[PDB]
C-alpha cells in the first residue's frame, strides 16, 4: 500500500507494454505473403504502392514522341520470388522504388519520378 | 589448424606474391626447395604452409597470369622445386589492360579449374579461415579476373572470409591509360563481397624508395621487397603465436565500422637503407612516432585533416608492453589526433616477437623493433576521389569506353559503378557527422 | 537440498573457473590427482557440494567446462590441476567466438549446446536432490556471454525448481580485448535480468584499479586479476561449503539478499587486499577487517558505497576470531553509517563465521551487497554503448549474423529501466 512500487508499477506495466508491441511484429509479419530476402524491401512498397495518388496530370512542347512501356512479371520472376518496383498511377508518370540502403544498413527508398 | 589460402593474380599480384613468400620463407626458416630443419613433418605457421611427406614444405597459394611469361619466372626461378606444379595455373593471350576480357571473355574459361585447384587445396585443410587475395588495381587481369574469382569464391565459400590486398596504379609506372576505368570497375563489383581491402599506393612505395632508400628510379623489384616486409608485418600476427599476439581476424572486427567501410590506410616504422650505414636502432616511442607522418604512410593522403575510426599496432621484435604503453602517452593527447564521437579512442596492440628480417642485398637495413599501424581514417577518401577526378574527364566524353563495351559490357555499367562511387565518398562523408 | 552443478563458458570465464577450482581444492585438502589429505574433519562435513565422489578414494569436481577455442582446454589439461577432471566433462568447438555475442548465442554455439546439455543431465541424473546450477563467464567476449546466456536460458528451462548462479565479469575500457564489449555486456545483462537468481558482478575495471593502485602492480597482467577474482569467489562461497545455519543452501542465500525479482546484482568485498604471494608483516584484526571490507577500496565493482544504499549485506569472517567483538563490530559499521543502509529491511545484514581461513591468510573477511549503487556499473555500459548505438557503428557484425536491431533497443531500454529501478527503490522511506 505503498509509493516508490508505484513508480516502478508505472514501468513494469509498460515493459509488457513494449513486449506486445514486439511480439506483434514476430506473428503479424508471418501471415500469408511474408517471405524472401526482400521481405523488408516488399512490406516497405506495400506500404507504399496503395495509399497515394491523390494528384494526376498539362505538359510541354517535344520534339519526338517518346513512350514507354512496363510488361508484367512472368513464371521465372514469380517462381524465384522477384519483386515489382515499377508503377504507373496516371498516363502519364513512370515510378521507380529504387531500393538503397545507407551506409548503416537502413534500407530505404530512392523515389524517382 | 586455423588456416589461409593467398591467391595472387596479374603481373602485380604474382611478382608480389614471389616477393612475400620469398620473405615468408625467409622469415619462418624454409629453403627454395621447401624444408626446414625445426619441424616434425600443427603449428603457427601450418596455417599458411601445408607439410607433404618428406618434410616439404609447401605453400597454400594459387598464382594465376593470363599470360605465362609472368609465372614461367617462377619455373625457372629458385624456387621452382617448392611449388606444388599444379597451383601455378596460367592463360595465354594477356587481358591487354581491359576489364572486361578479365571478367567476361578471358577469364570465363579457366575459372573453372582456378576453383578445382583452389578446391584442391581447400580439401587439405581441417578448419579454414578465408583467402588472401593479392592483385593489382589497374591491368585488366588482375581487376578483371579478381572481380568474378571473388563473384566465384562468394558462392563457393560463403562463410569464408575474404581480405583483399590492391594495388593502386601510380602515373609514373603506369603500363596503361584506361587505370582509372579498371580500377573504379573492379572496386565497384568486387566491394559487396570483400571483407577488408589494404591498399598500396604505388606512387607511395615510390616517394619511399626516393627518401629513405634514396634510388633515383627504383625498379619493379624494389617496390615488390618493400610492400613485401609490410605484408609480413600484418600477416604477422597470423603466422606466429606469442601470448601476446591476437589474430588478424581478432582486430578486423575493430577495424570495419560499416561494410562499405573497410579500407585501413596502413603505416610502417623504420624504413632506412644499409647502404647509408651507420645508425642508431629505434625505440618504441621513436617508431610510434613515425607511425603519424605521412612520410612512412601506405596512402597517398593525410589524415591529420581527417577522423579517425579505429586503430591497430602490430609490433614485431622487441616490444615490452609497457614500451607500447608508454609511446602511446606520448601520442594520445600530445597530437591533433580525432575520434568520431561514437568510437572509443582505444587502441589494441599486437606484439609479435619475432624480429624483422629483411632480405639479402635487400636495401631494407635490418631493425630490431619495427610497427606497422593500421589506421581506418576518413582521409583514405582522397585516393578515391583522385581516381573518379581522371575517370569523369575520360567518361565525361566516353573516350576509351568502346573497348570495354566492344568485349560484352554494357555503358549503363559505367554510369552505375561510378554512381556507386560517388556513394561511397558521401559514406565516408556521413562518418563524419556527430549528434546532439 | 545439497549439490551444485557448475559451468564454466569463455576464454575468461575457463581460466578462473580453473582457478576457483584450485582454490577450493586447496582448502578442503585435495590433490592433483583427486585423493584426499586433509587433517581435518570439517572439511569434509559439506564436500559434495562441489565435488563428484568417485570410486578409488578419489574426487572429481562437478564441473563443466564449456568453450569454442580449442587451446583453451590445452591450457586447462596441461595446468597443474588438469589430471582431476572427468575427461567426458570436456566440452567444446573449433569455430572459436571473435568476441562475438551472436555467434556464441545463435550460430557456432548453437551447435554444441545440446551436447553440453547430456552431459549436464548426466551429472544431474547422478544426483539426489540438485540444489542449481553455478556459472562463471565472461561478458565482454563471445563465447562465455553468448554461449553462456544460452544455456542459461535452456537450463533454467529444463529444471525450473533448482537455483541460477553466475559469475559475470564486466568490460573494462583499461583492459579492452576489443570495442564491442559494450554490445556483448549489454545484450548478457539484458539476459541476466530475466534468467538468474544471483548474479556476483565482477568489474574488470574495478580489477585494474585494485591492481594498479592498491597493489601497485603497474602493468597487470590477466593472473593478477584473476588472484583476487578466485579471492572473492573462495569467500563468497564459504557459506555454502562448510557447515553454517546462515546462507546454508542457494535458495535460502538468494531468499535473504533478494528482495526485488529483478534486482539481484551483488557488489562483492575482500579484505585484506593481497598480492600473489606476499607476507603477512602485520595480518589484520577485526576492527580492520571489518572497516576495509565496506570501503570503496575493496570493491569488485567499480563502484561506490559512500553514493548508494545496501538492501542486504551477507558477511563472513574466516578465520578463528572472537565473536563477540564480530557482533559489536557490525553493530559499529550498521549504525555509524545508518543514513547508508535501508531501515525497511529489518536485521538485513546477516553474519556467518568459518574456522578455516584462506590459504595463507590468517583472517579474511568476505562480503556480498545487494547495493543500489551497481547502477554506476549500468550507468557506465548504457553510456559506452548509447555512444555507438546512435549511428548503428559495428551492427553489422551481429545483424550480418542474424539477429534483430530490436533485440538491442529491448536490452537498452531494458538496463535503463534496471537503472531507474535501482534509484526508484534507494530514495525509499518509512511513511
Ligand atoms: N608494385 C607493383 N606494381 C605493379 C607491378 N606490375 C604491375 N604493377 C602495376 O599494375 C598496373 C598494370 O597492371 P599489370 O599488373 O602490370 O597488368 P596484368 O595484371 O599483368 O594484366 P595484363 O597486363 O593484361 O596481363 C600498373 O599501373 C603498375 O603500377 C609490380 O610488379 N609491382
Ligand atoms: N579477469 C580476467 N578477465 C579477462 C581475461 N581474459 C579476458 N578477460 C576479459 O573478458 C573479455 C574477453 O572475453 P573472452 O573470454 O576472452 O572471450 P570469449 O573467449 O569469446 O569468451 C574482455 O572484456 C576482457 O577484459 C582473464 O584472463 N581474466
Ligand atoms: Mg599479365
Ligand atoms: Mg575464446
Amino acid at each position: 500500500s505503498n509509493c516508490v512500487k508505484e513508480v516502478e508499477k508505472l514501468q513494469e506495466k509498460r515493459e509488457k507494454r513494449r513486449l506486445q508491441q514486439q511480439e506483434l511484429r514476430e506473428k503479424r509479419a508471418q501471415d500469408v505473403d511474408a517471405t524472401n530476402p526482400n521481405y523488408e524491401i516488399m512490406c516497405m512498397i506495400r506500404d507504399f504502392r496503395g495509399s497515394l495518388d491523390y494528384r494526376p496530370l498539362p505538359i510541354d512542347e517535344h520534339r519526338i514522341c517518346v513512350c514507354v512501356r512496363k510488361r508484367p512479371l512472368n513464371k521465372k520472376e514469380t517462381q524465384m520470388k522477384d519483386l515489382d518496383v515499377i508503377t504507373i498511377p496516371s498516363k502519364d508518370v513512370v515510378m521507380v522504388h529504387e531500393p538503397k540502403q545507407k551506409v548503416d544498413l537502413t534500407r530505404y527508398l530512392e523515389n524517382q519520378t | 589448424m586455423r588456416e589461409c589460402i593467398s591467391i595472387h593474380v596479374g603481373q602485380a599480384g604474382v611478382q608480389i606474391g614471389n616477393a612475400c613468400w620469398e620473405l615468408y620463407c625467409l622469415e619462418h626458416g624454409i629453403q627454395p626447395d621447401g624444408q626446414m630443419p625445426s619441424d616434425k613433418t600443427d603449428d603457427s605457421f601450418n596455417t599458411f604452409f601445408s607439410e607433404t611427406g618428406a618434410g616439404k614444405h609447401v605453400p597454400r597459394a594459387v598464382f594465376v597470369d593470363l599470360e605465362p611469361t609472368v609465372i614461367d619466372e617462377v619455373r625457372t626461378g629458385t624456387y621452382r622445386q617448392l611449388f606444388h606444379p599444379e597451383q601455378l595455373i596460367t592463360g595465354k593471350e594477356d587481358a591487354a589492360n581491359n576489364y572486361a576480357r578479365g571478367h567476361y571473355t578471358i577469364g570465363k574459361e579457366i575459372i573453372d579449374l582456378v576453383l578445382d585447384r583452389i578446391r584442391k587445396l581447400a580439401d587439405q585443410c581441417t578448419g579454414l579461415q578465408g583467402f588472401l587475395v593479392f592483385h593489382s588495381f589497374g591491368g585488366g587481369t588482375g581487376s578483371g579476373f579478381t572481380s568474378l574469382l571473388m563473384e566465384r569464391l562468394s558462392v563457393d565459400y560463403g562463410k569464408k572470409s575474404k581480405l583483399e590486398f590492391s594495388i593502386y596504379p601510380a602515373p609514373q609506372v603506369s603500363t596503361a591509360v584506361v587505370e582509372p576505368y579498371n580500377s573504379i570497375l573492379t572496386t565497384h563489383t568486387t566491394l559487396e563481397h570483400s571483407d577488408c581491402a589494404f591498399m598500396v599506393d604505388n606512387e607511395a612505395i615510390y616517394d619511399i624508395c626516393r627518401r629513405n632508400l634514396d634510388i633515383e628510379r627504383p625498379t619493379y623489384t624494389n617496390l615488390n621487397r618493400l610492400i613485401s616486409q609490410i605484408v609480413s608485418s600484418i600477416t604477422a600476427s597470423l603466422r606466429f603465436d606469442g601470448a601476446l599476439n591476437v589474430d588478424l581476424t581478432e582486430f578486423q572486427t575493430n577495424l570495419v565500422p560499416y561494410p562499405r567501410i573497410h579500407f585501413p590506410l596502413a603505416t610502417y616504422a623504420p624504413v632506412i637503407s644499409a647502404e647509408k650505414a651507420y645508425h642508431e636502432q629505434l625505440s618504441v616511442a621513436e617508431i610510434t612516432n613515425a607511425c603519424f607522418e605521412p612520410a612512412n604512410q601506405m596512402v597517398k593522403c593525410d589524415p591529420r585533416h581527417g577522423k579517425y575510426m579505429a586503430c591497430c599496432l602490430l609490433y614485431r621484435g622487441d616490444v615490452v608492453p609497457k614500451d607500447v604503453n608508454a609511446a602511446i602517452a606520448t601520442i594520445k593527447t600530445k597530437r591533433s589526433i580525432q575520434f568520431v564521437d561514437w568510437c572509443p579512442t582505444g587502441f589494441k596492440v599486437g606484439i609479435n616477437y619475432q624480429p624483422p628480417t629483411v632480405v639479402p642485398g635487400g636495401d631494407l637495413a635490418k631493425v630490431q623493433r619495427a610497427v606497422c599501424m593500421l589506421s581506418n581514417t576518413t582521409a583514405i577518401a582522397e585516393a578515391w576521389a583522385r581516381l573518379d577526378h581522371k575517370f569523369d574527364l575520360m567518361y565525361a566524353k566516353r573516350a576509351f569506353v568502346h573497348w570495354y563495351v566492344g568485349e560484352g559490357m554494357e555503358e549503363g555499367e559505367f554510369s552505375e559503378a561510378r554512381e556507386d562511387m560517388a556513394a561511397l565518398e558521401k559514406d565516408y562523408e556521413e562518418v563524419g557527422v556527430d549528434s546532439v | 537440498m545439497r549439490e551444485i552443478v557448475h559451468i564454466q563458458a569463455g576464454q575468461c570465464g575457463n581460466q578462473i573457473g580453473a582457478k576457483f577450482w584450485e582454490v577450493i581444492s586447496d582448502e578442503h585438502g585435495i590433490d592433483p590427482t583427486g585423493s584426499y589429505h586433509g587433517d581435518s574433519d570439517l572439511q569434509l562435513e559439506r564436500i559434495n557440494v562441489y565435488y563428484n565422489e568417485a570410486t578409488g578414494n578419489k574426487y572429481v569436481p562437478r564441473a563443466i567446462l564449456v568453450d569454442l577455442e580449442p587451446g583453451t582446454m590445452d591450457s586447462v589439461r596441461s595446468g597443474p590441476f588438469g589430471q582431476i577432471f572427468r575427461p567426458d566433462n570436456f566440452v567444446f568447438g573449433q569455430s572459436g567466438a571473435g568476441n562475438n555475442w551472436a555467434k556464441g548465442h545463435y550460430t557456432e554455439g548453437a551447435e554444441l549446446v545440446d551436447s553440453v546439455l547430456d552431459v549436464v543431465r548426466k551429472e544431474s541424473e547422478s544426483c539426489d536432490c540438485l540444489q542449481g546450477f553455478q556459472l562463471t563467464h565472461s561478458l565482454g567476449g563471445g563465447t562465455g556471454s553468448g554461449m553462456g546466456t544460452l544455456l542459461i536460458s535452456k537450463i533454467r528451462e529444463e529444471y525450473p525448481d533448482r537455483i541460477m548462479n553466475t559469475f559475470s565479469v564486466m568490460p573494462s575500457p583499461k583492459v579492452s580485448d576489443t570495442v564491442v564489449e559494450p554490445y556483448n555486456a549489454t545484450l548478457s545483462v539484458h539476459q541476466l535480468v530475466e534468467n538468474t537468481d544471483e548474479t556476483y558482478c565482477i568489474d574488470n575495471e574495478a580489477l585494474y584499479d585494485i591492481c594498479f593502485r592498491t597493489l601497485k602492480l603497474t602493468t597487470p597482467t590477466y593472473g593478477d586479476l584473476n588472484h583476487l577474482v578466485s579471492a572473492t569467489m573462495s569467500g563468497v562461497t564459504t557459506c555454502l561449503r562448510f557447515p553454517g545455519q546462515l546462507n546454508a543452501d542457494l535458495r535460502k542465500l538468494a531468499v535473504n539478499m533478494v528482495p526485488f525479482p529483478r534486482l539481484h546484482f551483488f557488489m562483492p568485498g575482500f579484505a585484506p587486499l593481497t598480492s600473489r604471494g606476499s607476507q603477512q608483516y602485520r595480518a589484520l584484526t577485526v576492527p580492520e577487517l571489518t572497516q576495509q571490507m565496506f570501503d570503496s577500496k575493496n570493491m569488485m565493482a567499480a563502484c561506490d558505497p559512500r553514493h548508494g544504499r545496501y538492501l542486504t549485506v551477507a558477511a563472513i569472517f574466516r578465520g578463528r576470531m572472537s565473536m563477540k567483538e564480530v557482533d559489536e563490530q557490525m553493530l559499529n559499521v550498521q549504525n555509524k553509517n545508518s543514513s547508508y543502509f535501508v531501515e525497511w529491511i529489518p536485521n538485513n545484514v546477516k553474519t556467518a563465521v568459518c574456522d578455516i581461513p584462506p590459504r595463507g591468510l590468517k583472517m579474511s573477511a568476505t562480503f556480498i551487497g545487494n547495493s543500489t549503487a551497481i547502477q554506476e556499473l549500468f550507468k557506465r555500459i548504457s553510456e559506452q554503448f548509447t555512444a555507438m548505438f546512435r549511428r548503428k557503428a559495428f551492427l553489422h557484425w551481429y545483424t550480418g549474423e542474424g539477429m534483430d536491431e530490436m533485440e538491442f533497443t529491448e536490452a537498452e531500454s531494458n538496463m535503463n529501466d534496471l537503472v531507474s529501478e535501482y534509484q526508484q527503490y534507494q530514495d525509499a522511506t518509512a511513511d
